[PDB]
């Protein structure tokens, strides 16, 4: 499953526009996809560890919140 | 390429014959011989290696390896399956044939 | 009463299981502490200490020294990816820095 | 004089296990003491948080195992886990 | 002393061989390119340099075909047609011009067995391991046929072959290597697997064949067999190792492979100490019955190291990155022993001349490991190359499905041992570490089996 | 005799990356620490270890900041470090 | 009481050399002095708070170590 290509080029352009970027080189889309994959791998690994410790099969929002918080990325709004 | 080949052929695309069976070993260091090409050390009597005589392997085994058996110390953290699996894995990896 | 034998000897460790248990109980971590938690913690701490000490001793030997100094600990930690990730935000006193120079600055 | 506890004799025993002919200075022993205290506090704090999340009131070896999995990076963690298990089983046999 | 013979000359005052004219038999290895003089001699690897369960499936196509069962459509592997251990399969027999198995005992008249390797009958323990692997493959094929009845015999054979290869790889790289190298060397030389890498040479190095003989220092001088209660089985609970060499009749006619496996699981190995290298059973009585005179396994090791033209101890110390001693004091510092360094210097004269096996087994063992730093370096490098250069690695993407990976990761040696034969009580956790009855044994009615339900097509 | 510019600089780089000593004189740093602490409490005393720890922390911080500054300067195709590189490194690090 | 000039230009140059810097502009020194003063002010303020809570008058090494660990700058070798 090659779902990393589901994060399209216009989506990355929108994320760059929100960040204040005016001109965009054509080689940053693969780089952004790699960066996003690394970040997601770290957070999801921590969340799945938290889920497995509780002997559950469902990844809850609290697991994601704890996984983010333990990386210094506290997220407000999901409990 | 759904399964392995018995001979291990064409496993590497760059060099299909690399890693297969019935080929030469890889030399991590250049070989040393008493003549320089194929003569083993100790073949010709009186030939000194690096200014020193070549020891008899049986003599080395006699003086250094030999120890009285009655003070054998068993391993407190390993079983004979350790030795058996080591031997089986070795019989997997390599086998150097010699002329009959 | 039988001869007292330490808990760390039963587990075959060098780090103290009893002291670690006392520190867990007195440290305000949880209301109760299981019987096997101190053994696990002592084993993990001894493993990490042995790893870093082995690397530091190798670094000292490469320098033709006999005694470990903070420079050798820094060289051991910074030359290992996992240990460098574990100690990313840690300063070691009298450790110095890892010798590197950018390729741009070298004469061409 | 008040006794000052430290992880000095145990670090020296481990060092003699690994490098029997290598010594260690005083600054290096201070650094190793600080390292042991730091890792102990990190693992114990993570285990306490894990116990609190699941509404438990006991720190067990499963909490310590999960804390080691979360904190230690990559291959280190795996080896650490093995060592820890290797101890508890032995401790149970005796 | 004419080619291809390189006999071992007997030194004076030899405790065993008084006749100085006698020489231990020894044959040089087959050259890679015979008939040349301008090319440096190199040796031939007769087997595939991969962990592919090739001890039972053969490395040559004619032998590989001869091993399978062609008289059916179940894709099984041929077993012995005349002997069975309590209704369980045994290795198929082999025919040879000169069979040492018959020479061991004429009255019994059982020839050597046949498997993927010609050395599968040196001792009953190796034959027991081979028979266990064969039984496991046959049982896997049967359960795959019951699982998938539309499948053909060739498909069943290939699938069970893949399963057994992945099983051997998993067991080795997860249980055996950490107990050899120790945590530090295993972590240094075998880091986390990333992906296949075709720029890596998986060929077996020449030194490895001499650096993997460290196991010659773990050999106990006796063979132990235990009954169903892990008690000394009568007759002959303990047998000298000189009388079990090539004695294949001890497998068919002496209760089968169950007592041998039970003895292996519940017997401590031998600890390698700087003053206790190897026992006399393999040093003065190796292959005593078959050969005219007993062999010397350590002396054979050094002689074969000389024959292959391998460099000295210091060359390998420099190659691996360790300090290279030059004098008696430096050698004593490296070995952490003064008597042994003095003996090595009085026999060789310089650390540059010490054989690789001698330097490897004379070093102090690592922490929680069974080899010294140099042997650890060589072995870890070789196994890292084998893992990273194998395109059919069990962890490689596409070789196995995700659910198949999760099913395979739960295998274990005790499960196979108590599932493919009559033993019920087996050791727990690391089978290579548990050697005390009954403190660390289980009933294996608790540990889970291999879930093949992910193999539905 | 005279070395070309940038040669003694590289020699100094190699020399000070091998040592572990402190590169700031101890007395001026102690005076600076005391002057800074004067603005929080009056008539304060310092253990010698306190001043030594402050010096070690400050030197490590400055060395790491200069590494990041060198990276920023090289990014702009330059060899000298300017205050703009320090400001960029600090702003990206989150300090400003 | 202008002891911020006790951090001389050669000292800043040595600190830059240890960091791998080959050429240094002339205005780097004032910027470095300001950066160092900011860092020292933060750490010393935290250390003095820790000292005052204990009702002491000397700033011990442990106060400095705790103040550093608060900012995320753990220091090994001083204290425990
Ligand atoms: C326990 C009883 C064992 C016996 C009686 C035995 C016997 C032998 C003999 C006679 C040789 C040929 C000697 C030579 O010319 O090099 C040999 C080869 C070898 N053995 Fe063993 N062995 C035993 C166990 C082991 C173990 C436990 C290992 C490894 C863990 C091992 C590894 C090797 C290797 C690497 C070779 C060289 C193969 C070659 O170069 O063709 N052996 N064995
Ligand atoms: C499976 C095996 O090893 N050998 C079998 C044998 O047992 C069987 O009697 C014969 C006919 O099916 O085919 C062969
Ligand atoms: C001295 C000796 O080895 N004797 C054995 C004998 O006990 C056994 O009954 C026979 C057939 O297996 O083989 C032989
Ligand atoms: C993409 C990749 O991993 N390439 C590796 C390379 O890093 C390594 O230097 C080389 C030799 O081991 O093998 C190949």
């Amino acid at each position: 499953r090659d779902n990393i290509q589901g994060i399209t080029k216009p989506a990355i352009r929108r994320l760059a526009r929100r960040g204040g970027v005016k001109r965009i080189s054509g080689l940053i889309y693969e780089e952004t996809r790699g960066v996003l994959k690394v970040f997601l791998e770290n957070v999801i690994r921590d969340a799945v560890t938290y889920t497995e410790h509780a002997k559950r099969k469902t990844v809850t929002a609290m697991d994601v919140v704890y996984a983010l918080k333990r990386q210094g990325r506290t997220l407000y709004g999901f409990g | 390429d759904k399964y392995r080949t018995i001979t291990g052929m064409c496993n590497n695309r760059r060099s299909p014959t690399l890693g297969a069976s019935n080929r030469a070993f890889v030399r991590w260091l250049p070989a040393e011989y008493e003549d320089g090409f194929s003569l083993p050390y100790g073949w010709t009597p009186g030939v000194k290696r690096n200014g020193f005589p070549v020891a008899l392997a049986r003599a080395v085994s006699n003086e250094i390896v030999r120890f009285p058996t009655d003070q054998l110390t068993p391993d407190q953290e390993r079983s004979l399956m350790f030795m058996q699996w080591g031997q089986l894995l070795d019989h997997d990896l390599d086998f150097t044939p010699e002329p009959a | 009463r039988a001869k007292a034998k330490t808990r760390s000897s039963r587990a075959g460790l060098q780090f103290p299981v009893g002291r670690v248990h006392r520190l867990l109980r007195k440290g305000n971590y949880a209301e109760r502490v299981g019987a096997g938690a101190p053994v696990y913690l002592a084993a993990v701490l001894e493993y990490l200490t042995a790893e870093i000490l082995e690397l530091a001793g190798n670094a000292a030997r490469d320098n033709k020294k006999t005694r470990i100094i903070p420079r050798h600990l820094q060289l051991a930690v910074r030359n290992d990816e996992e240990l460098n990730k574990l100690l990313g935000r840690v300063t070691i006193a009298q450790g110095g820095v890892l010798p590197n120079i950018q390729s741009v600055l070298l004469p061409k | 004089k008040t006794r000052k506890e430290s992880y000095a004799i145990y670090v020296y025993k481990v060092l003699k296990q690994v490098h029997p002919d290598t010594g260690i200075s005083s600054k290096a022993m201070s650094i190793m003491n600080s390292f042991v205290n730091d890792v102990f506090e990190r693992i114990a704090g993570e285990a306490s948080r894990l116990a609190h999340y699941n509404k438990r009131s006991t720190i067990t070896s499963r909490e310590i195992q999960t804390a080691v999995r979360l904190l230690l990076p990559g291959e280190l963690a795996k080896h650490a886990v093995s060592e820890g298990t290797k101890a508890v089983t032995k401790y149970t046999s005796a | 002393q004419q080619p291809p013979c390189f006999p071992l000359k007997i030194p004076p005052n030899d405790p065993r061989i008084k006749n100085q004219a006698d020489c231990i038999p020894f044959f040089r290895s087959c050259p890679a390119c015979p008939g040349s003089n301008i090319t440096i001699r190199n040796q031939i690897n007769a087997l595939t340099s991969f962990v592919d369960a090739s001890m039972v499936y053969g490395s040559e196509e004619p032998l590989a075909r001869n091993l399978r069962n062609m008289s059916n459509q179940l894709g099984l592997l041929a077993v012995n047609q005349r002997f069975q251990d309590n209704g369980r399969a045994l290795l198929p027999f082999d025919n040879l011009h000169d069979d040492p198995c018959l020479l061991t005992n004429r009255s019994a008249r059982i020839p050597c067995f046949l498997a993927g390797d010609t050395r599968s009958s040196e001792m009953p323990e190796l034959t027991s391991m081979h028979t266990l692997l064969l039984r496991e493959h046959n049982r896997l094929a049967t359960e795959l046929k019951s699982l998938n009845p539309r499948w053909d015999g060739e498909r069943l054979y290939q699938e069970a072959r893949k399963i057994v290869g992945a099983m051997v790889q998993i067991i080795t790289y997860r249980d055996y290597l950490p107990l050899v190298l120790g945590p530090t060397a295993m972590r240094k030389y075998l880091p986390t697997y990333r992906s296949y890498n075709d720029s890596v040479d998986p060929r077996i190095a020449n030194v490895f064949t001499n650096a993997f003989r460290y196991g010659h220092t773990l050999i106990q001088p006796f063979m132990f067999r235990l009954d169903n209660r892990y008690q000394p089985m009568e007759p002959n609970p303990r047998v000298p190792l000189s009388r079990v060499f090539f004695a294949s009749w001890r497998v068919v006619l002496e209760g089968g492979i169950d007592p041998i496996l039970r003895g292996l699981m519940a017997t401590p190995a031998k600890l390698n100490r700087q003053n206790q290298i190897a026992v006399d059973e393999i040093r003065e009585r190796l292959f005593e019955q078959v050969m005219r005179i007993g062999l010397d396994l350590p002396a054979l090791n050094m002689q074969r190291s000389r024959d292959h033209g391998l460099p000295g101890y210091n060359a390998w110390r420099r190659f691996c990155g360790l300090p290279q001693p030059e004098t008696v004091g430096q050698l004593g510092t490296v070995l952490r022993n003064l008597k042994l360094a003095r003996k090595l210097m009085e026999q060789y004269g310089t650390p540059n001349n010490i054989d690789i096996w001698m330097g490897g087994v004379s070093e102090p063992l690592k922490r929680k490991g069974r080899v010294g730093p140099l042997l650890a370096c060589i072995i870890g490098t070789q196994f890292r190359k084998l893992r990273d250069g194998d395109r059919f690695w069990w962890e490689n993407e596409g070789v196995f499905s995700m659910q198949q990976r999760q099913a395979l990761a739960q295998i274990s040696l005790p499960r196979i041992i108590c599932d493919n034969t009559g033993i019920t009580t087996v050791s727990k956790n690391n089978i290579f570490m548990s050697n005390s009855y009954p403190r660390d044994f289980v009933n294996c009615s608790t540990l889970p089996a291999l879930n093949l339900a992910s193999w539905r097509e | 005799h005279r070395y070309r510019p940038g040669t003694v600089a590289l020699r100094e780089i190699r020399r000070y990356q091998k040592s572990t000593e402190l590169l700031i004189r101890k007395l001026p740093f102690q005076r600076l620490v005391r002057e800074i602490a004067q603005d929080f409490k009056t008539d304060l005393r310092f253990q010698s270890s306190a001043v030594m720890a402050l010096q070690e922390a400050s030197e490590a911080y400055l060395v790491a900041l200069f590494e990041d500054t060198n990276l920023c300067a090289i990014h702009a195709k330059r060899v000298t470090i300017m205050p703009k590189d320090i400001q960029l490194a600090r702003r990206i690090r989150g300090e400003r």
